[PDB]
């Protein structure tokens, strides 16, 4: 379903639609009034669509048929209809304007208006300040839309969140589809794990949220924080983080390589625990230094304390842990003793390893305020031992 | 209670002695003048016998002024949230904006050499990074009024004055280069902010000066807190004089990008926003006249806010005035599309009225005289 | 092992480095009971002899001075330094007797500066408090969050000064020298640790004047002389090094500054004396004056009928040389103040070679060759030299910037200001440190001292300058932001600020402006106090602008914007905590809708007189937002004020519907009572809003379409229908107990007078008929019950009572003014 | 549940009594063998007196049998100790304290 909304969604990669004119030579070439073209939401690959059941929304690629998914842009409401403009061979007349240039669209097939529903009453009170989009015939005076420029980083952020999420769906149904089904001495009966994808994948995306050096000048490495930033922000806004948590649950109810095999194949656990460490790695370069992102486990904070003992990704979610750590005091407001004797027993089982110090430190103080719970169970449950 | 009141000498000593602190305070520290920002620059503007090597070294590591130019301009560049209040920048700047002033038949010579100075003194900040630095520091406040930002404006005019070609080159190169957007939004926020007259609070404060109160340690006569109508018109003049000096020597390429930014990803237009606080000065205006019309005589209250008010007005006109000489083609054709027309007709109205009215009463002679330079 | 074998077994000294870190981290910010138990795992010995060992590896060396910092000297230091920003100075002879300059003949206007640090120092600072560290004592009976807060543990502080002075020379030979194995592994892990520890200890007050003497011969043996060496500023040392001797030189910088102001209250302390017996020989001489003057004796004695402070603006307007006429005092008296001034000038360096010959030369100098001689690249430390230049060119101005946290008691006050300083730094600590049940007893207990002394209301200005309702409205912003909307906790620490910010507002009208400029930011926090009751953010923000026609004038529109859109919320969806508690769901919250509209009214009515300009607005944002008026006045379907008092008096007679059928909770709510409170809120908030009857002759377009706007809105039917309401009486009987109405849960007297108020505003009593038509259905059976009342056992009953104040306050009143 | 053992013998006729400062120099172990407390690392002999409670109850018997120059081991059960509670971060609950402990002299 399509809205006018505003706030956050301004920035949001949710707002982001591309707009393809029905030919392909030339399909870069000036838009002009009137010209037929589809409207494809980036991030998930549907295209706007008027139905005759649901009225306006937003169909797959298999169902835009050219009558349902083609729109054009109108400077005004007047019924012109004067004639079937012709394409030209070029880029021709240059017509519409960023930002300046106020525009109608317009069913072509139907010829409706795109405008509000003009939302019930009462439903203020539940802070929807969200406005259905839907096809009318007359519509307002105020359906004119102003068509603003995407940056390329965001425009590249959103379909790569779109093939990301189409290849780690296809990895969950695909890892769903033997959850309790035993191959015994057979093939796992099912369509193969998309594992050269995936990794690279991950591979991919690591090296895409990489934090900028600390060689580089002050300037372009706060631009470089920036960019990084927004990027982590919309990846998450599109559920990436939660997509990357249930990839990582799903790989995680196998105790071992062997016990992943005797699933999916060992061609297919041969790999495990590589996709389990990038995933981990992943994570932490998703919620590094972001404090939006790291507030997120002020929730579901065991899903990470429960999974150090794990040891095909100690380090990795040890990592995941101190970032979470570092940059949110909400989840320092929610530690508790069942929390801190198990970061205790990571050293005690995995020997004597600063990080689980850093980690111990950082529960104790963050931004300049103590946390007077924390220094005291630690000092409780580390000091009087002496071992 | 005048004639019953306590003589000094019956007060108890150590309120005698606060009562004399802030006396002297008042009467003797902050009256002594004291003139070390010039010195403070000449001493910070000298590097120190480092000269005898004279190596491939010549990347000329900053003298100390650079030194805190660059430090200040490192600590706008970070990335926060909003722009924390910071003394020491405040007064740096102030030292600096200090540094370039300095300022009845004055002759061509002296004239000439007093422009030369003036040169000087603005090119020993920007040939240390000021002018980056003033743009930095708009850029970060984020449009949010403050004596932090009321600093960097008076910190940019002061290296501004006189229409610095070199200044104004080396911020429209900054600004190109960078293709933010943050400074011009930052700018249409604080133009936003910026307040005009207030019939409301002007009634408020009337009642608030006719009721009369004292305090309890002794008594206050009349104490004269804040003025909360047109609280913040330094502000307003200094920004848009900061605006005109942008323009200032019919600079045809900043006239052309305040208009319109055309590397950036968005483009405010400065031109409409200085149009519509005049609007809003206008209306606030005529709301003042259309108050003080029925009575004969205006009071000193209302003497003083109108002339406030009109010199608001001039610097805007002045702004104005600079965007369009030149001419810049664009920008005149954008004015005569906007609601200029609107203003000027409220403001024909306001001037026509109040130069009728204020002619009929020679104690009204300055503000009828403002009123005309205004026209 | 030895520790030392930690220099080559790497991986063990990083783990025992952030051991160390660790240790500092679980006691850091004032955590005394861990640094205590810390006591236990390194000890005093352990300490000191880490200090002095030479072979330590750098980290370890680092971390064992950074550990006894934290352990012994972080909480103190703090606490010292939390306190060196404010001035307050007794009148003593100890103070008299110091001058800014030593007694010298180098010249009259300026002798040569004394030693920075060195002298007589007499401004207010709490003592330091250890306590001994010993692990035989026996359990204290008392449970946690009620014993006394843990003090630091206990350290020879002059052994550890000595030990740090000999430390110190010993590393500036060592430098001198240049030796290629410095201890530590390099200069900064050999100079760092041991600046650190002086700077901690210079800040506490430990070293004594030989001591700075010597301190400042190593930092500069031929500037700090009084009357291979080579001092610290000219041994080239790294920017860490440089950011430390920036911290000592920041700390003589600050004793500079404390000896000006110290000096500047004792020249204060013997011209006020000169000053008043002057002033009272004049006044002396001049009662004689009619013998030889006239009527122009009100010019000579003017400075008698002026404020003290006004007189002494006069007596000290003589600078310019141009006010030589009015100022009455002699010229002998004028020359005192004239030569300190000039003395104080030359003291800050203003007017009156490579040798600095003063700290202010030596710091400029050293900060400029330090930035002249490399690209600094440490962002600290550039701040730092920065601030320190800015401090030696504008001494003056520094002095300035300083005076408004000086300030001067009696002698006699000394020992109290310092109990008040010990509260105020326990208050400050706490804001450091997440709140909790302890820091609650703290808090609680801390402000009731500051509450029961004499000096929190004996010197309002001292308590304005310390910055303490900042610091109380700091914590507790803090404990309100944590969990703003779900459940707020510590009530009572949050009514302990808020009873304290309320009696800090009553104290004096400059307190209560201080406090109304965060009207804003109080009403912004008081959302959520309607869960909690007793003292709030609201109340506090009430008791700011309450009876000050000041504060009511400049209280601005978007206040006002805020607390009816909190009404309004309040009149559509019903109290979230009332709810989780089984009480009935009906369309509004009576309770809140209440408290916003005392605050309403105490904005739109002062002194007795309604403050037109508040009440304007107020209406107009009522009318705009309609719900406000609760259920009933809503217009089209809604029932009138009438039918919903004799709905709300049917709720509260009907259980299971007043409240939730499960004081039994010492607070129960009761639906009924709230309803008709929060009408009668509502109708007394109009009322207040009414033109005033001098308005209302002069006719004013403006108070006649307010008066009309509110006539609309509430009925005079309804209002006599309201007030013909019985009451019930309290009666007699089954054995002769008292059947007496629960206050808390019934129809009251003031629900009346806030319709006699209506009425007597809005509508008024203007003719014979309507005056006795109110009385014989309104007034007379109210007046009969008080009456019958007033017997040897219902005298003293709260209904008699609340009948005799309800008489009393709006029946009588408005009957003697329709008298005639 | 006091133990103690000498060490070193005293006067052997002095002896403290209710409300009598006992200075002592003591070495606090926990059964186990790990010091947690002493006062001769502090370089100050620790002051107490009889009677008062200001101790735990093992130093105030265990004291009390102890001469004047007697240096003596003194193993306290936990319940004549801090206990099952235990000083926090310090000594852990259900601990037995062994001490060394010297009489210096009475005042």
């Amino acid at each position: 379903l399509v809205y006018y909304e505003g706030g956050a969604v301004c920035t949001h990669a949710r707002s982001l639609w591309r707009l393809e004119p029905l030919r392909i030579s030339w399909s870069g070439s000036h838009l002009r009034w009137g010209q037929p073209l589809r409207i494809r939401h980036v991030t998930t690959g549907r295209y706007l669509a008027l139905t005759e059941d649901q009225g306006l929304v937003v169909v797959d690629a298999c169902k835009a048929h050219t009558k349902a998914t083609s729109f054009c842009f109108r400077v005004s409401k007047e019924k012109l209809d004067t004639a079937p403009k012709r394409d030209v061979e070029g880029m021709g007349p240059p017509e519409i304007k960023y930002g300046e240039s106020l525009c109608f669209v317009q069913h072509v097939a139907s010829g409706l208006w795109l405008t509000y529903a003009a939302p019930d009453p009462k439903a203020l009170r539940l802070g929807v300040l969200k406005k259905k989009a839907i096809l009318h015939q007359e519509g307002h005076m105020d359906d004119a839309l102003f068509l603003t420029r995407c940056q390329q980083e965001e425009s590249q952020a959103a379909r790569m969140i779109h093939s990301t999420a189409g290849l780690y769906n296809q990895f969950i149904k695909g890892l769903d589809s033997f959850s309790g089904k035993p191959r015994g001495s057979g093939p796992p009966a099912g369509p193969a794990l998309p594992i050269e994808a995936v990794i690279l994948s991950l591979q991919d995306l690591i090296g895409y949220f990489e934090p900028p050096s600390e060689e580089l000048q002050h300037e372009e490495k706060q631009s470089k924080l920036r960019s990084l930033r927004n990027r982590q922000s919309l990846f998450q806004e599109e559920g990436m983080l939660s997509l990357v948590l249930n990839c990582i649950d799903r790989l995680n109810v196998y105790t071992t390589a062997a016990h992943f095999a005797e699933y999916a194949g060992e061609e297919a656990a041969e790999s495990w625990k590589e996709i389990v460490n990038l995933l981990y790695e992943l994570l932490a370069s998703l919620i590094r230094g972001n404090r939006a992102n790291c507030a997120l486990f002020s929730t579901n904070l065991d899903w990470v304390v429960s999974k150090l003992d794990r040891l095909e990704a100690s380090s990795g979610i040890l990592e995941v842990l101190y970032c979470v750590l570092i940059e949110s005091p909400e989840v320092l407001n929610i530690i508790q003793e069942n929390h801190i004797k198990s970061i205790i027993s990571l050293l005690d089982k995995h020997g004597r390893n600063h990080k689980v110090l850093d980690v111990l430190c950082s529960l104790c103080v963050c931004n300049g305020v103590a946390v007077r719970s924390n220094q005291d169970l630690i000092t409780e449950n580390l000091l009087p031992g002496r071992e | 209670a005048c004639f019953r009141m306590t003589p000094l000498y019956n007060l108890p000593t150590h309120r005698a002695c606060n009562m004399f602190l802030e006396s002297y305070k008042a009467a003797w520290i902050l009256t002594e003048d004291h003139s070390f920002e010039d010195r403070m620059i000449d001493d910070l503007s000298k590097a120190g016998e480092q000269e005898e090597e004279e190596e491939e070294v010549e990347e000329k590591k900053p003298d100390p002024l650079h030194q805190l130019v660059l430090h200040f301009s490192r600590t706008a560049l970070t990335e926060k949230s909003k722009l924390d209040e910071d003394y020491l920048y405040m007064a740096y700047a102030d030292i600096m904006a200090k540094s370039c002033h300095l300022e009845v038949e004055v002759s061509f010579e002296e004239k000439e050499m007093e422009k030369q100075r003036l040169l000087y003194q603005q090119s020993r900040l920007h040939t240390r990074g000021a002018a980056e630095m003033v743009l930095q520091m708009i850029s970060a406040c984020k449009g949010e009024t403050g004596a932090m930002v009321s600093s960097t404006l008076k910190l940019g005019i002061s290296i501004l004055n006189g229409g610095n070609a070199e200044v104004q080159q080396k911020m429209l190169d900054y600004l190109k280069d960078k293709k933010e957007v943050g400074f011009f939004q930052s700018i249409q926020a604080l133009m936003q902010t910026c307040s005009v007259l207030d019939l409301n609070a002007f009634e408020r404060q009337n009642k608030a000066e006719g009721l009369g109160m004292v305090n309890e340690d002794g008594t206050v006569i009349n104490r004269q807190n804040g003025e909360k109508v047109m609280a913040d018109d330094e502000f307003t003049q200094d920004l848009f004089r900061f605006l005109q000096l942008l323009c200032e020597g019919h600079n045809n390429d900043f006239q052309n990008y305040l208009r319109t930014q055309t590397g950036n990803t968005t483009t405010i237009n400065i031109i409409i926003c200085t149009v519509d606080y005049l609007l809003r000065l206008q209306e606030s205006i005529s709301d003042f006249y259309w108050y003080y019309s029925g009575k004969d005589v205006i009071e000193e209250q209302g003497k003083r806010n109108f002339s406030k008010a009109m010199s608001v007005a001039k610097q805007v006109f002045n702004s104005l005035t600079e965007y369009i000489q030149g001419p810049c083609t664009g920008n005149q054709q954008s004015l005569a599309h906007s609601r200029l027309w609107d203003a000027v007709v409220g403001f024909l109205h306001v001037f026509a009225h109040m130069m009728m009215k204020l002619a009929q009463d020679s104690s009204q002679i300055e503000l009828l005289k403002e009123l005309l330079d205004l026209q | 092992m030895d520790i030392l074998e930690l220099s080559e077994r790497l991986d063990l000294q990083r783990f025992h480095s952030h051991t160390l870190r660790l240790y500092r981290a679980v006691c850091a910010l004032g955590n005394n009971r861990v640094a205590h138990a810390l006591c236990s795992h390194v000890d005093q010995a352990q300490l000191l002899h880490a200090l002095e060992d030479a072979h330590l590896p750098g980290p370890l060396r680092a971390g064992y001075y950074d550990l006894l910092i934290s352990i012994h000297l972080e909480s103190a230091c703090r606490s010292r330094r939390s306190m060196l920003s404010e001035y307050i100075v007794p009148l003593t002879p100890e103070t008299r007797a110091i001058t800014l300059f030593p007694p010298g003949r180098k010249g009259g206007n300026a002798r040569r500066h004394g030693l920075p640090g060195v002298g007589v120092t007499t401004s207010l600072r709490p003592p330091h408090h250890f306590s001994p560290p010993c692990f035989v004592a026996a359990l204290p009976a008392a449970g946690v969050a009620e014993a006394p807060a843990r003090l630091s543990p206990a350290i020879p502080l002059e052994a550890l000064r000595d030990k740090a002075l000999r430390m110190l020379g010993e590393a500036v030979r060592d430098g001198g020298q240049h030796a290629r194995d410095p201890v530590g592994g390099s200069v900064e892990f050999q100079f760092v640790p041991v600046l650190k520890l002086v700077s901690t200890l210079l800040v506490m007050g430990i070293f004594g004047d030989e001591d700075v003497k010597q301190i400042l011969k190593m930092i500069e043996p031929e500037v700090f002389t009084e009357e291979l060496e080579e001092g610290l500023l000219q041994m080239k040392l790294p920017e860490s090094v440089k950011l430390q001797m920036c911290n000592l030189l920041e700390y003589f910088c600050d004793q500079e500054l404390q000896h000006r102001v110290e000096s500047l209250a004792a020249f204060a302390e013997r011209y006020v004396d000169k000053l008043q017996a002057n002033q009272r020989s004049r006044y002396a001489l001049l009662m004689r004056a009619f013998t030889m003057s006239a009527a122009e004796t009100a010019r000579r004695t003017r400075e008698f009928r002026s404020p003290p402070q006004e007189q002494i603006n006069m007596l000290l307007h003589f600078k310019d040389e141009a006010d030589e006429e009015d100022c009455p005092l002699p010229e002998d008296i004028r020359q005192d103040l004239q030569d300190f001034h000039q003395d104080l000038l030359a003291h800050c360096g203003i007017q009156l070679e490579k040798k600095p010959q003063s700290l202010q030369e030596l710091v400029s100098h050293m900060v400029v060759r330090w930035a002249q001689e490399d690209y600094v690249q440490s962002p600290e430390l550039v701040r730092a030299m920065f601030s320190l230049l800015h401090r030696q060119y504008d001494g003056l101005g520094e002095l300035l910037r300083a005076l408004p946290r000086a300030y001067t008691i009696s002698p006699s006050s000394v020992e109290d200001t310092m109990s008040l300083l010990e509260c105020l730094g326990q208050i400050r600590s706490l804001l450091i440190v997440q709140m909790g049940p302890q820091e609650e007893n703290l808090m609680i207990q801390s402000i009731g001292n500051i509450m029961n002394n004499k000096v929190f209301y004996q010197h309002p200005n001292l308590m304005r300058a310390l910055g303490m309702h900042e610091t109380v409205m700091e914590v507790m912003v803090n404990v309100l932001g944590g969990g703003e909307t779900k459940e707020i906790r510590f009530p009572k620490m949050v009514t302990s600020c808020c009873r304290f910010l309320c009696y800090f507002c009553r104290i004096s009208r400059q307190n209560q402006r201080s406090m109304f400029d965060h009207l804003s930011y109080l009403l912004e926090n008081s959302g959520i106090g309607l869960g909690m009751q007793g003292s709030t953010p609201l109340d506090v923000a009430a008791a700011s602008v309450i009876d000050n026609n000041e504060l009511a004038l400049a209280l601005q529109e978007q206040d006002l914007e805020k607390v009816v859109s909190y009404l309004a919320g309040c009149g559509l969806q019903s109290c979230p905590m009332l709810l989780a508690k089984g009480y009935p769901d009906i369309g509004w919250n009576p309770c809140g809708g209440e408290r916003y509209l005392d605050f309403l009214r105490f904005a739109v009515f002062v002194n007795g007189e309604s403050v037109e300009e508040n009440a304007n607005v107020v209406v107009r944002l009522l009318i705009r937002k309609p719900e406000c008026f609760g259920p009933a006045l809503r217009g089209e379907g809604g029932s009138g004020l009438l039918a919903a008092i004799e709905e709300a008096i049917r709720i509260s007679e009907d259980p299971a519907r007043d409240g939730p059928g499960v004081p039994p909770e010492e607070n129960r709510v009761h639906l009924g009572h709230a309803i008709m409170s929060f009408y009668a809120a509502l109708i007394d908030l109009l009322g207040r809003c009414a033109p005033e009857m001098h308005l209302i002759q002069a006719g004013k377009g403006e108070a006649l379409r307010i008066r009309a706007i509110l006539r609309s809105l509430v009925p005079l039917d309804d209002l006599v229908g309201i007030i013909s309401l019985p009451l019930q009486i309290p009666t007699l009987g089954k054995d002769g107990a008292l059947v007496q109405p629960k206050m808390s849960a019934s129809f009251v007297p003031d629900h009346k007078a806030s319709m006699v108020l209506f009425l007597d505003r809005v509508y008024g009593i203007e003719n014979q008929d309507f005056l006795l038509h109110v009385l014989d259905v309104g007034f007379l059976p109210d007046m009969r019950a008080a009456a019958s009342l007033d017997t040897a056992t219902f005298s003293t009953t709260e209904m008699a009572l609340a009948l005799n104040r309800y008489l009393c306050l709006a029946v009588l009143p408005l009957i003697t003014k329709c008298a005639p | 549940g006091v133990q103690v053992e000498t060490i070193s013998p005293g006067d052997g006729r002095t002896f403290p009594k209710r409300g009598q400062t006992c200075v002592v120099h003591y070495t606090g172990m926990l059964e186990d063998g790990k010091k947690f407390d002493s006062s001769r690392d502090r370089n100050k002999p620790f002051k107490f007196m009889l009677g008062k409670q200001e101790v735990i109850r093992g130093w105030e018997e265990g004291v009390a049998q102890m001469s004047v120059g007697q240096r003596a081991k003194l193993t306290i059960s936990p319940d004549y100790a801090y206990g099952a509670t235990g000083h926090p971060g310090i000594i852990p609950p259900h601990a037995t304290l062994v001490f060394d402990v010297e009489l210096l002299k009475l005042e």
